[PDB]
RNA sequence: UAGUUGGUGGGGUAAAGGCCUACCAAGGCGACGAUCUGUAGCGGGUCUGAGAGGAUGAUCCGCCACACUGGGACUGAGACACGGCCCAGACUCCUACGGGAGGCAGCAGUGGGGAAUAUUGGACAAUGGGGGGAACCCUGAUCCAGCCAUGCCGCGUGUGUGA
RNA sequence: CAGAAUAAGCACCGGCUAACUCUGUGCCAGCAGCCGCGGUAAUACAGAGGGUGCGAGCGUUAAUCGGAUUUACUGGGCGUAAAGCGUGCGUAGGCGGCUUAUUAAGUCGGAUGUGAAAUCCCCGAGCUUAACUUGGGAAUUGCAUUCGAUACUGGUGAGCUAGAGUAUGGGAGAGGAUGGUAGAAUUCCAGGUGUAGCGGUGAAAUGCGUAGAGAUCUGGAGGAAUACCGAUGGCGAAGGCAGCCAUCUGGCCUAAUACUGACGCUGAGGUACGAAAGCAUGGGGAGCAAACAGGAUUAGAUACCCUGGUAGUCCAUGCCGUAAACGAUGUCUACUAGCCGUUGGGGCCUUUGAGGCUUUAGUGGCGCAGCUAACGCGAUAAGUAGACCGCCUGGGGAGUACGGUC
RNA sequence: CACGGUGUGGCCGAUGACUGGGGUGAAGUCGUAACAAGGUAGCCGUAGGGGAACCUGCGGCUGGAUC
C-alpha cells in the first residue's frame, strides 16, 4: 500500500519532468501544498493551484523548462518513514555547495536550510532539490 | 539490507588466519633439526633444493628451506627459523636463519652478506 | 528461581535492606535474550583512518581486585591486614630426634622458560611520608649513578686549491 | 695545549620502482613479495667495475590499521557472474489515508551545573638549536536539571471517504470432492471361413505356427485413458486440472445505488498445501515397463537395437516433504511515448445485424525515453520512488562430519 | 562451614589395534562419460543395477541442434 505521500509527490514531479509534461496533478494535502509553495518561492516551478469538488482536493503544479532541459534536475527524498532524519542548527546539510536547496520542517514552519540557519533552528530534513 | 534488518542483525566480519601458525605470533622460533634432505621443485622448475624438517618449541613439526649454496647442517642441529614461503616448493612456509645458532654463514660471499650471515672479509 | 518475590513480629549493623529468623501469601525474572557456557581487569588515553569507523589498554593518572592455595576472626578511627594472628593443604629448611622454622606479584639478584629485556650501586643534599618539644633518627618512595643504537633529537668523521 | 691528527657502513640496479656492463656456470648451481628467471651470448644466479638510495645506521621476520565500496550507517548486491524460501495463511514486531482541537513523549532552542589532571591543537616562554619542559587558551562532539516552540512523528477527543470490506442483479470457466454412465482401441477367451507362414531389424536372429497361427467375421470378459472440438485458449496461491450427467462446494469478473468508516501492507518464530519416484495395510492388474532372461552388435557390451518380463504405474486409508518445484525475476502501492493481436464483461454509434469506437480485468508480439558488463528489459519493467521480509561475500573440501529435531 | 571420603551420572581434553572418505603430486593401468545433434541431446529429483566413468525406468526444464 501507499505509505509515503511526500515521496509519491516528489516521484510524480520527477516523472512528469522527465516525460516533459506541462502540468502535474495529485491528491492534495496541507504538507504537500506547503512544500509546493516553497518550491514556487524558490523558483523551481511556476504556479500552484488547489481545487475542491466536495471533499476531494486536487493539487496542480505548472512545470518550468529553460533551454531544453527541465529546471528541476534532481529531487531526492531524505527523511522516509523507515528512517526519520533530524538535524541540529549547526549540522544542516548544504546542497551543491549552496546552489541547491534543502527543504526543512522546523517549529516555525517549512523553509529552506538557508532561512533555517538564519533563524538559528533545526528540524526535519524532507528533501534535497537542485 | 533494510534498516530494520540491520538493527535486528548487524554486519558480520570474518576473522583472518595467519599464514605462519607454527611461529605463534613470534618473530623467530628455535628448533631441533629432525631430518635434513633435498626435494624437487614443482613444474615448470627443475632443481634439487635443500630443506629440513624441524621440531619447534611451539610444539609443532614443520619444514624449512635452507638458503645459499653450501651448508653444514645435519641431524640434531639447533637452528632458528623465520617466516617466508619458497613458492615453487609446496608445503615449505619457513626459512632458516644463516649463522645464528648452529648454522654457519655461507662462504666466499661478498654481496648481500647481512643475509646469509657472512662477516666482512679482512 | 523456593530465602526464591512481597508483608508482619523479632534479631542484627555506624547506617537503608531477606542482612538473619518465625509465621502469612504465591509471587519474582525471561525473545528488549533469563539460565548455562567461552573469553576478559575498567576508564582518561594510544595506533591507524579524509571522516565514519577499526585495533588496543606497556611506560603517566583515577578506580577495582589479589599477596604460596582455601576458611576465619582479633586489635584498631580505619584491615578481614604483601614484609600481623588462628586453622586446613602442598612444598622447602635446621636438628644433638628433645624440638623448631618459612613465603621476592617490594629493590638488587639466582635457577628455569623464552626470539628477547639491565647493577646483589650512592645519598637522605632536594620533594614528600612516619616518630619527636627539639636536637635528630628511619625511608630500595624519591633523587641520582651503572648497563643496552631500543626509540626520538642534535653533532662529528675535516676546508680551499690542485689535470 | 697538541696535531688532521681518534673516528663509514648497509641495501639495491626485468617490471611494479631511482639506478648497467663484463667475466664464471649451463632447468645445474641458485634467485624469487607477485608476474616469473637459469635447458651456451643471463641487464634477474656468483664475482668485479660502475651507479642509485639511505647514513651511525642499513636490511629481514612478526604484528595492527589503510589501500579493501573486500560486511557497503556514511558507502554494495540477488534474470544469466555468489545470492528471491516450492506456494499460501498468520503471531510478535516494523510501517501506515484526509481534516480539526489538545498534549509536548520524539524533534529543535536558551540558561545553569557538570564533563579531574596529564594527553591532542593554537599563541607564547626556557633549554647554544631540536627533542624536551612549561604559562594561558581552545577543545572534551557527552550527561543532568530547568525554562520555551509546535511544522513533522507519537498519544488522546471529534469528524470524512479516494484505501479496505458488506447486501441486492447478471456472467465465464479442464477450480475441488462424491457417485453414475457412453464410444473408439489394445489384450485374452469361445466359435465359424480359411492355409502355410507370421513377427521383427540397418541386416538378422531369439520368438509364435500344421495338437492350425497370422488374416477375416460373430459373441463374451476385464483394466486403463478420454480422438475430433483444441486455441500465443481457460481455471487455480503454487503443485496442477480435459468424454457426458447428477449432488455438495471455493474463488473470480461486471452495473448502480445503499452501508461500515482506516477495519490496511508485510511478516521472524508457527502452521497448511505441496509433481514424479519411494514406504505401510488391503484390493486390482488390459497396455507399458526399472530389476532380470535370451537374441544380436562390438576388440570387449556390462548399453544403445530385438523377443519376453516382475515390482510399479490404478483404487481405499496414511506416511514421506523433495524437483531446472523456472519467468532461473518475493509481496503490496503510485507514476512514465506509442503500434499490432486475443479471452471475459460494461458503454456509445450506426442501422437491422454485422461491423466501428471507447472503458475494465487477464493473456501475447514489437518498440521511444530510461536502465544494464553485455545479452537484453521496457505499463505483465530488469524504469522512477516508498513499506516489510528472505538471502550473498573467491574456487574446492561441502549441503559433507559432529550434535540435534522429524 | 572449608578441606576430605563414598556411589552414580554428565561435559571438556588427550590417547587407541583397525577402518572410511577428502586433497595435493606424478601420469603407471582400464576405458571414453561430457564439450559439435560429441556420434543414444544434455541436465534436475527419485529408484534399481553395474570394475569405473555411468546405464535404465517415471516425472520435469531448455541452460537443445536440424526442421
Amino acid at each position: 500500500s501507499m505509505q509515503d505521500t511526500v515521496a509519491d509527490m516528489l516521484t510524480r514531479v520527477r516523472n512528469a519532468q522527465m516525460a516533459k509534461k506541462q502540468t502535474v496533478s495529485m491528491p492534495s494535502s496541507k504538507l504537500k501544498v506547503a512544500i509546493a509553495n516553497v518550491l514556487q518561492q524558490e523558483g523551481y516551478i511556476s504556479n500552484v493551484e488547489v481545487a475542491q469538488e466536495e471533499t476531494k482536493s486536487t493539487l496542480t503544479i505548472t512545470l518550468k523548462y529553460f533551454e531544453g532541459k527541465p529546471v528541476i534536475e534532481m529531487v531526492k527524498r531524505v527523511s522516509r518513514p523507515g528512517l526519520r532524519q533530524y538535524r541540529g542548527k549547526d549540522k544542516l546539510p548544504s546542497v551543491k555547495q549552496g546552489l541547491g536547496i534543502a527543504i526543512v520542517s522546523t517549529s516555525k514552519g517549512i523553509m529552506t536550510d538557508r532561512a533555517a540557519r538564519a533563524a538559528g533552528i533545526g528540524g526535519e530534513v524532507i528533501a534535497f532539490v537542485s | 539490507a533494510t534498516t530494520n534488518q540491520l538493527i535486528r542483525k548487524g554486519r558480520t566480519t570474518l576473522v583472518e588466519k595467519s599464514k605462519v601458525p607454527a611461529l605463534k605470533a613470534c618473530p623467530q622460533r628455535r628448533g631441533v633439526c629432525t631430518r635434513v634432505y633435498t626435494t624437487t621443485p614443482k613444474k615448470p622448475n627443475s632443481a634439487m633444493r635443500k630443506v629440513c624438517r624441524v621440531r619447534l618449541t611451539s610444539g609443532f613439526e614443520v619444514s624449512s628451506y635452507i638458503g645459499g649454496e653450501g651448508h653444514n647442517l645435519q641431524e640434531h642441529s639447533v637452528v632458528l627459523i623465520r617466516g617466508g614461503r619458497v613458492k615453487d616448493l609446496p608445503g615449505v612456509r619457513y626459512h632458516t636463519v644463516r649463522g645464528s645458532l648452529d648454522c654457519a654463514g655461507v662462504k666466499d660471499r661478498n654481496q648481500s652478506r647481512s643475509k646469509y650471515g657472512a662477516k666482512r672479509p679482512k
